[PDB]
């Protein structure tokens, strides 16, 4: 966004073969992460981006790099049959940050939810009070969720936030058709400070 | 391609036809994107090849 | 809509109170809810009486073809195969099975499967040469993954069936043993398994050079497998895997329940012995490798002529390898052969490892203790 | 200037001088030259951690292989691996040339050295590294 280093997640989900994001939502999601990319360039451009899949026994896809086009490649090959861990994904940008392109930027996870999340809501929550200290925090788009149960991710970002001088918010855009086009709604214009 | 033949009257219905129609808008606006990587895999091959170029030219010369 | 939704009501029509279940699958395709339409043709097919009649066959038949990107192939390759078994005739349906695989929605395994299920088709019906060289095709594209458990062991089952359906035994045993390997009940019929776990046990018997009876003990397809004729013929197998003469042809009066053990009786005594020359060695002796004649011939309860005689067979195949000495009244090996895991095996190899691990620390200090000026 | 250049008695680590011996050898008439990745204490005390190797030429050391585009292009690696190095100086081999500072090395010497005032100049022969004295 603006000296920040981000991971950027995509969902594995069952929930991804549906139809409601055209044709599918795992197709969609390589649209989005361009949307993204092409974002926080253009707000300043002094940033870079990554991909990370938590398909399987987790993997880095791609790191640190403000070329579009290595994360493009990397995103084609997912496990469709898989399922988002969120907790996993903010593990992998902790230990991003001791050797990272960018290691005196600072500290931020934009993540999708767009399945229900997997990993303990107790534990999350918990999580957060430790991340809060380190300077990094994590923003989360939100649409799998919401639908079958209340927002858990709310008390996540709420405890998290404080001094870091980066914030987070919970961004809903709708579980319907609205395209990859809604990830314009997200903290990537929206983003604000914390400290 | 595929539509236009008479075996796709028997196969599908009319309905499955102009469902596939409105995937398609999204399906091109994607591809679009796919050229910007494309170019970008394209530059890192040739990059390679540019360092062992530099190697030849001078050769070729007297 | 009326894409799936206008085959589906002719068929949602006709069925009793089936019609609720129909219903739900026109309403998920129109919402856009393709995740929950995967879930619910799995279940779907199961229920209905309609099923076992054409009118299913034909909604699979415009589903697919409707459907390869909307939902993914993997789920209606599924169905096609619950299906498939139903009907009275097998060509109309080998046709069938082929006509679905056409497109992939990202990646799903489902060609694989059309491929497998074409086999199974084939083999019912009578054209075993067709069956045979689909079964090679597929078994290397499953062979890759290591995502396959299940796939690959109903396939490797497939190819056993083939080599039963000739009676030719000993081809039918090896074939087998890919399928021991690979085995997992999941996904596998009970009752293929079944019929496939007694005739193999009986199969591996009355070969003449073919010994993995040890590998046989290990599987639970034949082991925990068990019927009135089972009781006896797993006890000789058992017999068979230690080594024991005596043990196998106690047994002998069980055996003529089975007519086939009965013709070749004579072939089944004598590989016992065979065998014996093999067990014998790796086994008992870790300081000589020597055997007597005598041994196998009162085990045998077969004359001393014969066991000279034997105990050459027994060379040439490869159980061991040494010279016979008959002059002196033994058999040397100098080696015996690799035998896959038998419960006598295990034992002496740690016996013998004890043996050597105590050795090689009194004979360090020996070394070490002597030739002082050169040591640093 | 005489009131502040000293000499700089290098220490030479496995991973340096293995890699020098080896670049050279195999280029063999081609010269292959690089900058050197250490660190710097004392007024006087270069330890030679590391070294990746510039463009080989069949010419061998020029001011065309010397480019600012190949180092910057270095930082950026070791700011992502989180490595520190500051550059050193640099080296070259000469199967071509004794061990004399040849025309053109003197001049890609003074560009290096206007990047980093204490700068060092190596010459490897690979030849030798063949025979048991090097």
């Amino acid at each position: 966004m603006v000296l920040e280093s981000t991971m950027v997640c995509v969902d594995n989900s069952e929930y991804m073969r549906n139809g409601d994001f055209l044709p599918t939502r795992l197709q969609a999601q390589q649209d989005a992460v361009n949307i993204v990319c092409h974002s926080k360039t253009r707000s300043n451009p002094e940033n870079n981006v990554g991909l990370i899949t938590l398909a399987n026994d987790c993997e880095v896809l791609t790191t640190l790099t403000p070329d579009t086009g290595r994360i493009l490649s990397k995103l084609h090959t997912v496990q469709p049959k898989g399922k988002i861990t969120f907790c996993t994904g903010i593990r992998v940008a902790h230990l991003a940050l001791k050797h990272r392109q960018g290691k005196n930027h600072k500290m931020r996870i934009i993540a999708f939810v767009g399945s229900p999340v997997e990993d303990n809501e107790k534990d999350l929550v918990k999580l957060a009070k430790r991340l809060k200290k380190e300077k990094v925090n994590v923003d989360i788009i939100n649409f799998g969720e919401e639908e079958v149960n209340t927002e858990k991710l709310t008390a996540f970002v709420n405890t998290l936030n404080g001094k870091d001088g980066t914030g987070s918010h919970l961004v809903t855009v709708p579980p319907g058709p609205s395209l990859a086009d809604a990830l314009i709604s997200s903290p990537i214009l929206a983003g604000e400070g914390g400290a | 391609e595929q539509d236009g033949i008479g075996e796709e009257v028997l196969k599908m219905s009319t309905e499955e036809i102009v469902q596939r129609t409105r995937l398609l808008d999204s399906e091109i606006k994607i591809m679009k994107s796919e050229v910007l990587r494309v170019t970008h895999e394209l530059q890192a091959m040739k990059d390679k090849i540019k360092e062992n170029s530099e190697k030849i030219k001078v050769n070729k010369t007297l | 809509m009326k894409d799936v939704p206008a085959f589906l009501q002719q068929s949602q029509s006709s069925g009793p109170g089936q019609a609720a279940v129909w219903h739900r699958l026109e309403e998920l395709y129109t919402k856009k809810l393709w995740h929950q339409l995967t879930l619910q043709v799995l279940d779907f097919v199961q229920d209905p009486c309609f099923a076992q009649g054409d009118g299913l066959i034909k909604l699979y038949e415009n589903f697919i073809s409707e459907f390869e990107h909307r939902v993914n192939p993997l789920s209606l390759v599924e169905i096609i195969l619950h299906v498939v078994r139903q009907m009275t005739d097998p060509n109309v349906a080998l046709t069938f099975l082929e006509k679905t695989r056409e497109k992939v929605k990202s990646s799903d395994e489902a060609v694989i499967l059309c491929k497998t299920a074409i086999g199974a088709l084939k083999l019912n019906i009578g054209d075993l040469q067709a069956t045979k060289e689909t079964i090679e095709d597929v078994e290397e594209m499953l062979n890759n993954l290591p995502g396959v458990t299940s796939v690959h062991s109903r396939f490797y089952d497939l190819s056993s069936k083939y080599y039963q359906t000739i009676g030719n035994h000993a081809s039918y045993y090896k074939d087998a043993l890919r399928f021991l390997g690979c085995v997992d009940i999941k996904d596998l019929p009970v009752s293929e398994q079944q019929e496939r776990a007694f005739t193999l046990g009986l199969a591996g018997l009355l070969g003449e050079g073919v010994f993995n009876f040890g590998e046989l003990l290990m599987h639970p397809v034949l082991e925990s497998l068990r019927n009135t004729d089972r009781q006896w013929l797993i006890d000789t197998l058992y017999a068979f895997n230690s080594g024991d003469v005596d043990r196998f042809q106690t047994l002998k009066s069980a055996w003529g329940q089975q007519p086939d053990l009965a013709a070749n009786e004579a072939q089944l005594l004598r590989k016992i012995q065979l065998l014996c020359l093999m067990e014998m060695t790796f086994t008992r002796p870790a300081n000589h490798r020597q055997l007597t004649f005598e041994e196998i011939a009162k085990s045998a309860k077969i004359t001393v002529n014969k066991v000279e005689l034997l105990v050459m067979k027994a060379l040439s195949v490869g159980l061991v390898r040494g010279s016979i000495d008959e002059v002196d009244k033994r058999v040397h090996m100098t080696w015996v052969q690799p035998r896959v895991l038998d419960l006598q095996q295990i034992k002496g190899m740690k016996d013998r490892l004890e043996l050597w691990c105590t050795d090689v620390k009194s004979m360090e200090l020996l070394v070490e203790h002597q030739a002082q000026d050169i040591l640093t | 200037a005489p009131a502040v250049d000293t000499a700089e008695q290098v220490y030479i680590s496995s991973l340096a001088l293995l890699k020098m011996l080896k670049h050279g050898r195999a280029g063999v008439p081609m010269e292959v030259m690089g900058l050197m990745l250490g660190e710097f204490v004392d007024d006087y005390t270069v330890r030679v951690i590391d070294v990746f190797a510039m463009p080989q030429s069949g010419t061998g050391v020029s001011v065309e292989a010397v480019d600012p585009v190949f180092q910057a292009k270095m930082l950026d690696m070791l700011k992502q691996t989180g490595r520190p190095e500051m550059v050193v100086g640099w080296y070259h081999s000469h199967p071509g040339f004794g061990c004399w500072l040849s025309g053109v090395d003197i001049n890609t010497q003074q560009s290096f050295e206007a990047l980093s005032e204490r700068a060092v100049a190596v010459v490897v022969d690979p030849i030798q590294s063949v025979k048991g004295k090097v």
